[PDB]
């Protein structure tokens, strides 16, 4: 891992954490991620989550 | 209302 200094590799990992966490939080906002898993049997309305 | 649907999950 030399060529890269040990700054960058703390940098990157955190920005990994936040851009996942962020995406997750933006999940629950997400208007179309909840999908009724199964769909073939759209009678049930489940309000089921997803990400 | 929306908001604390989405939330409580």
């Amino acid at each position: 891992l030399n060529p890269l200094s040990p700054d960058i590799w703390m940098y990157v990992l955190l920005a990994c954490l936040g851009v996942s966490c962020v995406l997750f939080v933006i999940a629950r906002f997400s208007p179309y991620e909840w999908y009724n898993p199964h769909p073939c049997n759209p009678d049930s309305d489940v309000v089921e989550n997803n990400f | 209302s929306a908001m604390v649907e989405e939330l409580r999950m």
